[PDB]
């Protein structure tokens, strides 16, 4: 079963992946605009 | 070179704007700390 | 057999030798006090 | 080999790379050669996972 | 644009001459009404000790750190 | 006080071994000059 | 021993003039390292003709 | 061209500030590292981790603020905001010393991004990257002291804190408990750094006073700024000077400029080796022979034996408040004093 | 000519001479292991492993042989504690002779490869230049590593054709080498559980077989090849230093923090066990449990084995020890001979006072006696004319329970002060100082020497990675001529 | 035996000084 | 060079020596293996450092015996 540490860890892994994903998404977007 | 077009969202624009708003907020706080009565 | 062709001479000049010897003696003097403790 | 920094004599060598070659589409001969080998691979991998579950 | 004529344009005046005081006064109010003491958990200038005991707080556990320091905060320690 | 023999040998090899390496390399370099 | 008993009575770490000194020494090391690295990659080769007791005419 | 190629050439435009692939690791991490120091040395307390005050909101000035370390019970914990200690509460996270780690780790990856930035910049202009290699002396120092050393201690509480008085404290702490001046590796660090400052002053002066174009007007029309200098002085007048003053001089400009690079760097590296040795508390604290000779004849007295007494003092009088989690209580009859010998 | 720090820049374009050089280094390492094993064996003493274990005699390579299943000696002695066994051919001596034999073979084989350095295989068949096939080489060698990883896990560790591995109980009282079946649950990544280690090897050897098959059938992508400069043998070197220094830090860390593979009967206790007060709690627990069921102090303290007490003494803490202090830990305060027993101090009214434990940070620590409610009640003062507590004003006595001195009581100050001055170290032991003539200053245990060394090496190897990566990406900048051109032939000009 | 080592290695350093000043390479 | 009985057996395995497969080939597969590995190392690190807790797991010298 899940324990509070597991849930905090999923929230952390998901939040971090979302920060790198959006970083590279806006870098990719702004290069594609003024390409 | 580097001719000027460069609208509102540019790299140097966000560079001055992520060092500007917290420094002026912190001078706003460091200032109010001087007039604390402890 | 037949000679290796990647064989190359090694060089060492006198000023480098003086630095190296200076390095040997000066480290030796710093560490002899710990080697005898 | 390469030899450089020869203005004062001090020799420095460098590894050489060979020419970069493009791959060219498959030969039937190559396919059977590989087919025997990937079949050999999966048959042995099968046996190893059997040994892993057997030793407990 | 370059930083050699960047504070000579009419843009600088029209916006910053209002946004600067706004966020500066925001930074004043943050401390002046004592919100900082509750956000970062800073103790008030006379709540370093309880009146119950005169010992300093130190959390001696890491997984019950939260309710230990909450217990210290309860008595104004 | 103590007098390690091991300290005597430790310093002895520390100053003899690299120095002889150095002077051998020099003396065989100079014979390549002619 | 001098350093330890000096800090004890005059509290020199909190004295600014020693601080300007420390800044000078860390800064000196930093600028030494930087100057060496920049120049030593920039230079390709230098040469001067040399004779049997002196140096040449064009330091190239 | 594909999107990757378009991204890559957007990143390497000629512009005021260079972004680059390396920029992506450097700039956010650097901003958050630096900014965490600032937000913490202005607001965040340490009444709960050390029993001190260390921020402006509480009273303190520029030399006595700091972002301080965690408590000793926290172990080698990461101190995640989502970890099982904070549990998603920004207040507790500040209270538990959780952001010392934030600053430290973000600054470590900022370091990594900077050295990569030096590589790919130098790759772009096509020069040898010695300055990237020089910059691994600061990385060695940083990781051996701020990361490896307390990972050999029992907690991050014995790590140094980001602040002026906190690191002045680190100096006196190491003096007392490790006798760090008597360690050959720190001596080799001192020799290296002082020698760097020596070469720096001597080279500047020598060059500034063997200038070409001391008479008629400048026959030098470039720089050519990336050359630094070296064109603007005569090697032969300086070499001829120093052969008579000191009796040895350099006759090769390239080797002089390599020596200047070698000295401070090997210097930092050696002191790093020593302090990673202190991390398992292996200490060149005492000469065994001197201790025996002092035990058997107690009229023997050395400048060294004095240093030991002084360090005993530093430990004994500083410990209870520097380690207030141990609960040292020393009755005053057990502390050491000069008038009691 | 060649500078003195560039005398192996000739094997670079020479496959045969390189194989020979690597063979020489292998030969030296094998020779080293064998001869070190004999040296340590000639100077070892297994007559008493309970009050002088092997990590007190300062054995470095001897524990490493004992972990994976050597436990005997052709002399007949055992380190289990046994006397009179036959381990067969494989004793500590056996493996030493094996290694020396393999160094000799390797030395001959190196000499051969250096004589016969030029063969058809090592040369490209298209131009007569050295050619390597670096991806295919990685695949084949990976397949070999995987085959070995799988065999080591499935046959040796689980003891289906091997001896197994060293298993223990948490307090190091009795450990031995035994078969260990794996654990695939979420409890197999718990480094305090040997089953996890076996499951790792089984699984990782299987992944290695698969990756090794993969890397034989698939050629590198065009972009990664020309980016990461593949076909340059100096690429493999940077990458391999990186892996190696990563691996160094992890072994140093797990030796310092402990693991199931680094137990405390092979390399002694850690510092983290002293500072948590692990053994003190064990020992107290036992004494409280016996008194509760019905016992007297003399019976209850006599139920504590000598092994436990010896672990709870700061002299075995590996954070005690200098840097240039040499020699075994027995050279540090003498050889233990017997356990005097647990001391119990009292003052004149008759309560029990307890001595404070010295931390490893302090090199010298005052003797303070505080009660059970944390108020100091006696000390040995530093003063030589001022007291407000003392061993005369409070009439401090010491009694002993268990060990040798059982029911003894000493009254007058000075001998009681001597025992308080031992009690800051925890337990008290009779030492024999005459056989080594020990100086009474501590030394660290093998756990410390291992960690120190490998941390220094890992840090130095980090610089190695940076320098050799520099030389790979910037080959054309350190050299004059880009390797994207063939040798230059006929010159054309252009003149006015 | 220890004092001997100290003064001997120092004696060697000053001899090194002498040779590095009066018997250095010609500058070619 | 010489002809040898073992040299020519290993010859097929060393006669490619510089061949690439065109384009990015199988790089995306590499990426997701590299991502799964990053997550894996974080997991075993966080188990060790006890800021990630799983039931039936006590990171302690206890449960050796
Ligand atoms: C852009 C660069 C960047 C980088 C490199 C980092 C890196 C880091 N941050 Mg972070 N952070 C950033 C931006 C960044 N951050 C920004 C902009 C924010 C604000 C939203 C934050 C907010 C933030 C917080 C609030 C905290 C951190 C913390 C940390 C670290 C602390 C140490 C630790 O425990 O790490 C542990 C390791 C990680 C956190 C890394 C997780 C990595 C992931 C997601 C890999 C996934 C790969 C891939 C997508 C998987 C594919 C799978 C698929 C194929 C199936 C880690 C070094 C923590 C800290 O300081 O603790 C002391 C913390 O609490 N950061
Ligand atoms: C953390 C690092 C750190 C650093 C970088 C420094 C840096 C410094 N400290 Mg220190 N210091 C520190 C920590 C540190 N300190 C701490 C923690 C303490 C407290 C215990 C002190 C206590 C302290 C004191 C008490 C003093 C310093 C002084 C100095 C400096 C003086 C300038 C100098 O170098 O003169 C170096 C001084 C010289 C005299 C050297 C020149 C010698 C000559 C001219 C010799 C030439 C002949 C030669 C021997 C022959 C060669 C022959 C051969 C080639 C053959 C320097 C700025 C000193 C200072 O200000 O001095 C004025 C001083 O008195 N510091
Ligand atoms: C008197 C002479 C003297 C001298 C010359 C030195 C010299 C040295 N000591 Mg020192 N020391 C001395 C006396 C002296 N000491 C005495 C008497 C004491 C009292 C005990 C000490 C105590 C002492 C300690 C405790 C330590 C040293 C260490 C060191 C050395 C490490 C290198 C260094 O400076 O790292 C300094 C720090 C760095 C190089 C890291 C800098 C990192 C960066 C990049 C910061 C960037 C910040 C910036 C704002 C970012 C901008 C970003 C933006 C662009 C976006 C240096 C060799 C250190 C050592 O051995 O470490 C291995 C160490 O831990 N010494
Ligand atoms: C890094 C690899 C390594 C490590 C960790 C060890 C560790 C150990 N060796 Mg060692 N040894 C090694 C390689 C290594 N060995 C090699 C390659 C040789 C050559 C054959 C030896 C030769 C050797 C001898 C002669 C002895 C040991 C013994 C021992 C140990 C027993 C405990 C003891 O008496 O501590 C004492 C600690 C040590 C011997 C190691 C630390 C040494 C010191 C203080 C200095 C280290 C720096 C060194 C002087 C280089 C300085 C360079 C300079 C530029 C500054 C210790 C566990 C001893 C033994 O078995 O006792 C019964 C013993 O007498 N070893
Ligand atoms: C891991 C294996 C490894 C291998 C195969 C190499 C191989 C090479 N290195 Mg490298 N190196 C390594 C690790 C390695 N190194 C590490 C870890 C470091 C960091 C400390 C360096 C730092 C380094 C630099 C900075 C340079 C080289 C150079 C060289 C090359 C020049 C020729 C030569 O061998 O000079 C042979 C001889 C020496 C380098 C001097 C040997 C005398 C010394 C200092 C040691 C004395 C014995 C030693 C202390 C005994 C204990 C060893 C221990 C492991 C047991 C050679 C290709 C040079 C190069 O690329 O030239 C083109 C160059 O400039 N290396
Ligand atoms: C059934 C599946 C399975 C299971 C149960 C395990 C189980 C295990 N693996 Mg794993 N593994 C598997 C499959 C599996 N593996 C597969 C298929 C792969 C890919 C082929 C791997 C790749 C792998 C790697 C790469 C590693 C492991 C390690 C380990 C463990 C080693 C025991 C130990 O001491 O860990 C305790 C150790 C850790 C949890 C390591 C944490 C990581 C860091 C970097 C720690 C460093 C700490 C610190 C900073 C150093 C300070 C030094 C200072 C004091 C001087 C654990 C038992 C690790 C290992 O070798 O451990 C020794 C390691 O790094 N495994
Ligand atoms: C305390 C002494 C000291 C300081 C302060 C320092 C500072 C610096 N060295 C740099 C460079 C160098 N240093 C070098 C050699 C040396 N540096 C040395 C000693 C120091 N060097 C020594 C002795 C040497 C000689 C070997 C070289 C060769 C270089 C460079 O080329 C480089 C440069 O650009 O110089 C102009 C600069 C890198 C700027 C950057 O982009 O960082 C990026 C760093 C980031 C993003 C994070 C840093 C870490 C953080 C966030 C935590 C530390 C604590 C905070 C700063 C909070 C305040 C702390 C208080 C104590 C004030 C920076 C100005
Ligand atoms: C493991 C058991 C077996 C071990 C057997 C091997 C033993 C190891 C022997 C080798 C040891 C390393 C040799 C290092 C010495 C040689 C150095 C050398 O030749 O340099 C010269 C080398 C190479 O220099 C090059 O030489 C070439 C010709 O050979 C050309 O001249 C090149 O132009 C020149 O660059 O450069 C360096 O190594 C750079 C660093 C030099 C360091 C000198 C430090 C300064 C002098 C000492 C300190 C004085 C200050 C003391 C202050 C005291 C105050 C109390
Ligand atoms: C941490 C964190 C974070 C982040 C944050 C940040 C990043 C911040 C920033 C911050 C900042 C970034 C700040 C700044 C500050 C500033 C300051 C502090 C200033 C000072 C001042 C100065 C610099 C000036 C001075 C002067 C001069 C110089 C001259 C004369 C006049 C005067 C005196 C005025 C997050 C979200 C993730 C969440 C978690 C945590
Ligand atoms: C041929 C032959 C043979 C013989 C063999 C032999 C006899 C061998 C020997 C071998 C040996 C017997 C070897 C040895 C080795 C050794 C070594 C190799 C060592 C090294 C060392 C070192 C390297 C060190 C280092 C160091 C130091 C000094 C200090 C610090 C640390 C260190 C560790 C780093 C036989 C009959 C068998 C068989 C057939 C053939
Ligand atoms: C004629 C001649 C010569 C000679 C030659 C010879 C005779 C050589 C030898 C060589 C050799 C002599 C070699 C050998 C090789 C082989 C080996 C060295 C092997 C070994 C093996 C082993 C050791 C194994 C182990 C194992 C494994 C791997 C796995 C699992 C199982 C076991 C553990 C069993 C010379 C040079 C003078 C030159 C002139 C002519
Ligand atoms: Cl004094
Ligand atoms: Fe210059």
């Amino acid at each position: 079963t899940i324990t509070p540490s597991l849930k905090g860890f999923f929230i952390g892994l998901l939040s971090g992946a979302v920060v790198l994903g959006l970083t590279f998404a806006v870098l990719i977007a702004i290069s594609q605009i003024d390409k | 070179q580097e001719p000027v077009s460069y609208p509102i969202f540019t790299v140097r624009w966000v560079a001055v704007h992520t060092l500007a708003v917290p420094t002026i907020f912190f001078l706003g706080a460091i200032a109010a700390m001087q007039f604390i009565q402890r | 057999m037949e000679p290796n062709p990647n064989r190359q001479p090694v060089e060492l000049n006198r000023t480098s030798l003086y630095l190296g010897l200076l390095l040997i003696l000066v480290l030796a003097l710093l560490f002899s006090s710990y080697f005898f403790n | 080999m390469r030899y450089t920094t020869d203005e004062g004599g001090r020799l420095n060598n460098f590894a050489i790379e060979p020419k970069v070659y493009q791959a060219q589409p498959w030969t039937p001969q190559q396919k059977v050669r590989a087919a025997l080998l990937v079949g050999g691979g999966l048959l042995l991998v099968a046996g190893l996972v059997a040994i892993a579950v057997g030793v407990s | 644009r370059p930083f050699s004529d960047i504070i000579t344009s009419v843009r600088y005046w029209v916006i910053h001459s209002i946004t600067i005081p706004a966020l500066f006064i925001a930074g004043w109010l943050f401390v002046s009404t004592g919100l900082a003491y509750d956000v970062f958990g800073t103790p008030r200038p006379d709540s370093y000790y309880a009146q119950e005991q005169r010992s300093i707080p130190l959390v001696t556990d890491r997984f019950e750190a939260k309710q230990q320091v909450e217990t210290f905060l309860e008595q104004l320690k | 006080m103590e007098v390690n023999q091991l300290g005597l040998i430790a310093t002895a090899l520390f100053v003899l071994v690299p120095s002889v390496f150095l002077i051998i390399l020099y003396v065989q370099t100079e014979s390549q000059q002619k | 021993n001098f350093m330890i008993v000096f800090q004890a009575e005059h509290n020199i770490l909190m004295h600014p003039f020693h601080q300007l000194g420390v800044a000078g020494v860390f800064g000196g090391a930093l600028f030494c390292a930087m100057h060496g690295s920049l120049v030593t990659s920039s230079l390709i080769r230098e040469t001067t003709e040399t004779e049997s007791a002196n140096y040449g005419y064009k330091f190239g | 061209r594909g999107w990757f190629d378009i991204l890559d050439d957007w990143l390497k435009r000629d512009r005021f500030v260079f972004v680059g692939w390396s920029g992506i690791l450097l700039f956010p991490c650097a901003y958050l590292a630096l900014g965490g120091w600032l937000t913490g040395t202005t607001f965040v307390t340490s009444w709960y981790t050390h029993g001190l005050a260390s921020s402006y909101l509480e009273g303190c000035n520029f030399l006595t603020v700091a972002v301080s370390t965690p408590a000793n019970s926290m172990g080698h914990s990461l101190l995640l905001l989502w970890g099982p200690e904070a549990q998603g509460d920004f207040t507790r996270w500040c209270q538990l010393g959780g952001l010392w780690t934030f600053i430290a780790l973000h600054g470590a990856f900022g370091l990594i991004g900077f050295m990569l930035r030096q590589f790919e910049i130098a790759r772009l202009v096509g020069v040898r990257p010695y300055n990237a290699i020089a910059f691994s002396a600061p990385i060695a120092v940083f990781v051996s002291v701020f990361l490896i050393y307390p990972l050999g201690q029992s907690s991050w509480f014995f790590a140094p804190s980001f602040g002026v008085a906190a690191i002045f404290r680190f100096l006196l702490f190491f003096q007392g408990f490790h006798n760090w001046t008597l360690n050959p590796f720190h001596m080799m660090g001192v020799a290296g750094v002082l020698g760097g400052a020596l070469l720096c002053a001597i080279h500047g002066a020598t060059v500034e006073n063997t200038l070409f174009q001391d008479g008629e007007g400048a026959s030098t029309f470039r720089a050519f700024n990336p050359t630094q200098a070296e064109e603007t002085y005569s090697m032969v007048t300086a070499n001829r000077f120093w052969s008579q003053i000191f009796g040895i001089a350099f006759s090769n400009k390239r080797w002089l400029h390599f020596f200047m690079l070698f000295v401070p760097v090997t210097g930092l590296w050696m002191s790093a080796i020593g302090v990673v040795g202190l991390a398992l508390n292996l200490r060149s604290y005492d000469f065994i022979s001197q201790e025996i000779r002092a035990a058997e004849d107690p009229e023997f007295e050395t400048f060294y034996t004095k240093n030991l007494l002084l360090n005993e003092g530093i430990r004994a009088w500083m410990a209870p408040q520097d380690q207030p989690h141990e609960n040292f209580v020393f009755p005053e009859e057990v502390l050491p004093r000069g008038n009691a010998l | 000519g060649l500078p003195w720090y560039r005398v192996h820049t000739v094997l670079i374009n020479d496959p045969g001479r390189l194989i020979a050089a690597h063979l020489m280094h292998t030969a030296l390492v094998a020779g080293w292991a064998g001869s070190m094993a004999l040296y340590e064996l000639a100077t070892f003493d297994p007559s008493d492993p309970v009050l002088n274990p092997m990590w007190r005699q300062g054995m470095f390579v001897l524990p490493f042989m004992a972990r994976l299943g050597v436990t005997g000696s052709w002399s007949g002695w055992s380190i289990t504690g046994e006397t009179g066994i036959d381990p067969g051919f494989w004793s500590f001596e056996g493996v030493a002779l094996a290694h020396i034999v393999l160094s000799g073979l390797l030395f001959l084989a190196a000499c051969w490869h250096w004589v016969y350095w030029d063969l058809e295989l090592f040369r490209d068949p298209r131009t007569g230049e050295p050619a390597l096939d670096l991806p295919k080489m990685f695949g084949i060698h990976l397949f070999l590593a995987g085959l070995l990883c799988f065999g080591f896990g499935a046959f040796h560790l689980t003891g289906l054709f091997g001896p197994g591995m060293w298993v223990s109980d948490p307090y190091g009282l009795t450990g031995s080498v035994q078969p260990v079946a794996p654990e695939w649950g979420p409890d197999g990544f718990n480094p305090y559980n040997p089953g996890g280690v076996v499951a790792h090897h089984i699984a990782a050897g299987i992944v290695g077989i698969i990756a090794g098959l993969f890397h034989i059938l698939v050629r590198p992508p065009q972009r990664l090849y020309k980016a990461l400069r593949m076909g340059n043998i100096e690429t493999v070197l940077s990458s391999s230093i990186a892996a190696v220094f990563f691996a160094a830090f992890v072994v140093a860390g797990t030796m310092w923090y402990g693991s199931a593979t680094t137990p405390i009967e092979l390399f002694g206790p850690t510092r983290y066990q002293w500072d948590s007060s692990y053994f003190q709690q064990e020992i107290n627990r036992r004494v409280q449990a016996s008194l509760a069921s019905g016992a007297t102090l003399e019976e209850a303290w006599s139920a504590i084995p000598e092994k436990l007490a010896f672990y709870d003494y700061i002299g075995n803490n590996p954070a005690k020890g200098g840097l240039f202090r040499t020699g075994p830990m027995n050279k540090g305060d003498g050889i233990a001979q017997a356990w005097k027993g647990h001391a119990v101090f009292r003052n004149k009214e008759g309560e029990e006072l307890f001595v404070r434990r010295m931390p490893a940070f302090f090199e010298s620590f005052p003797v303070i006696l505080t009660d059970k409610n944390g108020v100091v009640k006696a000390d040995i003062p530093f003063r030589r004319a001022e007291s407000k507590y003392s061993f005369e004003q409070q009439g401090v006595t010491v009694s002993f329970y268990g060990g040798e001195l059982n029911g003894q009581t000493f009254t007058d100050p000075p001998t009681v002060k001597s025992y308080a001055r031992k009690a800051i170290f925890g337990e008290i032991f009779e030492f024999d100082t005459e056989t080594l003539n020990s100086d009474g200053i501590f030394r660290t245990s093998p756990r410390g020497w291992f960690t120190f060394a490998h941390a220094v090496f890992a840090l130095l190897f980090f610089f190695g990675h940076i320098w050799h990566g520099a030389r790979t990406l910037f080959r054309d900048v350190f050299s004059g001529i880009d390797p994207e051109l063939s040798p230059e032939q006929v010159e054309w000009g252009f003149y006015q | 035996m220890e004092t001997i080592t100290y003064v001997f290695i120092f004696a060697c350093i000053i001899a090194l000084f002498f040779f590095a000043i009066f018997f250095r390479e010609p500058p070619r | 060079a010489r002809r040898t009985w073992l040299g020519d057996i290993l010859r097929p395995l060393n006669s490619e020596y510089g061949k690439v497969a065109p384009g990015w080939g199988t790089t995306p597969l590499m990426a997701v293996f590299m991502g799964l590995f990053l997550v894996f190392l974080l997991i075993i690190l966080e188990i060790y450092n006890s800021t990630l807790i799983l039931d039936g797991v006590n990171v302690s010298w206890k449960a050796l015996g």
